[PDB]
């Protein structure tokens, strides 16, 4: 059998309002042997009940035993230890990953807004694009907004390497021509370790 | 709906509140007030007061 | 042991001067057992000596033996099945993988440009954006250019899936602010199998 | 160096050449040619020439 460990999502560990989670999934699990026991120790010392919750999924022919620990905002964020550790008898001896953030000076991203090309105007539909360009580590997250409500129909490409150790992603919303030059104000909120407040927002009009 | 922050920092000790959906759009509408003012810091919530916490 | 195959650079199939190859690759080779008889077979017909090139790789305890079919660009454009037969003592039965290109109704990928921001001159180096969305198949492939001359410094996100079905990438080239100030044309060529002539490229000045 | 182009398009026969480097810098030369002159076709080489075809 083995186990599997995993890390929150950028955003769940950026907005305070949200949870980070750290991810134990075991495998392979069988039928006559599914009792898979859960340590997790944060940093060192042992979380009991630290939130520590578990549950049967059963398929293929193996069970998959998944325990999930609510992690500390600023301790990943801190880059502290997670620990799995999983025991269970149809195992010789405890098997033990482990898991961090990323490991780097962080870099500050900057933040820069491009309205549609002159030439995708005779369309229908626009797009307003995001640039988010140097910064590290890769883990970050963007979202759109127009009069403080959040648009829905947008994309962003994932973090790239860029030649100078920094990272860069492009993300990309869309609308109806009309409201582009209706002259409504989108917001291209991006959000990340590196910022000051984890967050900032910069504007983008006609 | 409802949210208020709490801004305990450098020289800027305050309370302000918002109309918001979610508690994560109340996070972007004060984490934003806290950025036009200068304030940076940790911050916190607490859904047993619908508060938020900037700590200089 | 297991085979593996390898469709060819979307770049070597859309421009006409290169080498479209579909790679057939054989791993846990093993030393007792490394004669791995080479089958390939162009839409059903066996293709023998259609180049097909083999030779050895020792390493891990395990063989890589190798080889490598020239492909036709308008086959392979055209939807046609490439297939790798390996053969040899230590199997059973002859193992057979196929391979094709990705299928559906293309859709022509539109090229817009954008210039950097306003807000990204005050610096030293500055960034030209090439747009190309709407497209599928999601193979495709830029270059950047300046007069008549390729530039290099740039970069390319992959293709990402878009909310219509269509496909989206986003490429930066980046300059010393001066040639962008100078007044210099950009050009950032965009090569696809939707477009007219497997080609366009859009331009981009001050 | 120097590559040449023939055109059997649609309403348009013909033949032109370009000082360029690799042959690749050859192609996106003409077939950019081709774009401006309303050819579409399928395209080929022949090193042994050193020459380009599009036949609409």
């Amino acid at each position: 059998p083995s186990v599997f460990l995993f890390p929150p999502k950028p955003k769940d560990t950026l907005m305070i309002s949200r949870t980070p989670e750290v991810t134990c999934v075991v495998v392979d699990v069988s039928h006559e042997d599914p009792q898979v026991k859960f340590n997790w120790y944060v940093d060192g010392v042992q979380v009991h009940n630290a939130k520590t919750k578990p549950r049967e999924q059963q398929y293929n022919s193996t069970y998959r035993v998944v325990s999930v620990l609510t992690v500390l905002h600023q301790n990943w964020l801190d880059g502290k230890e997670y620990k799995c550790k999983v025991s269970n008898k149809a195992l010789p001896a405890p098997i033990e990953k482990t898991i961090s953030k990323a490991k780097g000076q962080p870099r500050e991203p900057q933040v820069y807004t491009l309205p549609p090309s002159r030439e995708e105007m005779t369309k229908n539909q626009v797009s307003l694009t995001c640039l988010v360009k140097g910064f590290y580590p890769s883990d970050i997250a963007v979202e759109w907004e127009s009069n403080g409500q959040p648009e829905n129909n947008y994309k962003t490409t994932p973090p790239v390497l860029d030649s100078d150790g920094s990272f860069f992603l492009y993300s990309k919303l869309t609308v109806d021509k009309s409201r582009w030059q209706q002259g409504n104000v989108f917001s291209c909120s991006v959000m990340h370790e590196a910022l000051h407040n984890h967050y900032t927002q910069k504007s983008l009009s006609l | 709906t409802t949210y208020k922050l709490v801004i305990n920092g450098k020289t800027l000790k305050g309370e302000t509140t918002t109309e918001a959906v979610d508690a994560a759009t109340a996070e972007k509408v004060f984490k934003q007030y806290a950025n036009d003012n200068g304030v940076d810091g940790e911050w916190t919530y607490d859904d047993a007061t619908k508060t938020f916490t900037v700590t200089e």
